[PDB]
């Protein structure tokens, strides 16, 4: 079955796997953070 | 993309290129999903009101590309489609309700650092991650304006909006398997997807486990970044349990 | 905050047509 997909899926070679992160991808973050 | 940059290299592996080999041009966006499927949107392959109709051999598919146009030796694989899925309930005499389809590899694709999988939300994650403000990236090789192709991978991030405000946006029924995404008027920044940007991935960056996870499709806009207009996206999760219907009986 | 999509799953069970639309983006 596939369930929830590939046991690896979702994490990058060149930025997760190396503990490295992407130009934009701190927005994203920033943006779940909620406001008071 | 409208408003985007340049991608960086392997910024988003899972992007996949469906291409027509005549005339040869880029169709539309992709997304890989395992070794052997790959999500679109159902209107890239089948529009009749545009005379659009596609099957498995007209098409090919490329996978760990960069550049739009250059062969990218050693790091792009080309692969053939096995047999293309459209929803059976997909919308097209009206909105492009259930805009999904899945196309299978006649061969599983290597992975690499330039290919690798994005994962598709459980039910913790969608429910953490679709609300409105939060941001997904859109990804697409794209026109860059409304009235103009990029030479590589574009990207742009946009936050999901208010369903009430997506509603009023559009003269368009808007269903629940569909969301709303891009920037207010009074909020200054810019973004959108384009032509040629349909059927590629909508992807959201979980805090809490690290991955990403691929929530929207690019579906169907009104122009192109255009000020009190938003673009729409596939839900996902709403279809999932038919994704893996369809994988589970036929991968 | 607010819901941007339903946490449920579409299930068995009109309006005008996006190609009337001037300038619709499929
Ligand atoms: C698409 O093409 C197939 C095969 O040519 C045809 O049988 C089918 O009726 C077409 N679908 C639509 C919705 O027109
Ligand atoms: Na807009």
């Amino acid at each position: 079955t596939f369930g929830s997909g590939e046991a690896d899926c979702g994490l990058r070679p060149l930025f997760e796997k190396k503990s490295l992160e992407d130009k934009t991808e701190r927005e994203l973050l920033e943006s779940y953070i909620d406001g008071r | 993309i409208v408003e985007g940059s340049d991608a960086e290299i392997g910024m988003s592996p899972w992007q996949v290129m469906l291409f027509r080999k005549s005339p040869q041009e880029l169709l539309c966006g992709a997304s890989l999903i395992s070794d052997r499927w790959v999500l679109t949107a159902a209107h890239c392959l089948l529009y009749p009101p545009w005379d659009k109709n596609f099957t498995e051999n007209d098409l090919l598919v490329r996978i760990g590309k960069h550049s739009r146009t250059r062969y990218e030796r050693n790091i792009e694989k080309i692969s053939m489609l096995e047999k293309i899925y459209i929803h059976p309930r997909y919308n097209w005499r009206e909105n492009l309700d259930r805009d999904i389809a899945l196309m299978k590899l006649k061969k599983p694709v290597a992975f690499s650092d330039y290919i690798h999988p994005v994962c598709l939300p459980d039910r913790e994650t969608a429910a953490s991650l679709l609300q409105a403000g939060y941001k997904g990236r859109v990804t697409g090789w794209g026109n860059l304006k409304e009235t103009g192709q990029p030479s590589v991978l574009q990207v742009v991030n946009l936050p999901i909006v208010e369903r009430p405000v997506c509603k009023d946006s559009t003269r368009i029924r808007i269903t629940d398997n569909m969301f709303c995404a891009g920037y207010k008027p009074d909020e200054g920044k810019r973004g959108d997807a384009c032509e040629g940007d349909s059927g590629g991935p909508f992807v959201m960056k979980s805090p809490f486990n690290n991955r990403w996870y691929q929530m929207g499709i690019v579906s169907w806009g009104e122009g192109c970044d255009r000020d009190g207009k938003y673009g729409f996206y596939t839900h996902v999760f709403r279809l999932k349990k038919w994704i893996q219907k369809v994988i589970d009986q036929f991968g | 905050g607010e819901p941007g999509a339903p946490i449920d799953y579409d299930e068995y069970g009109g309006g005008t047509p996006l190609h009337e639309i001037p300038g619709i983006r499929l």
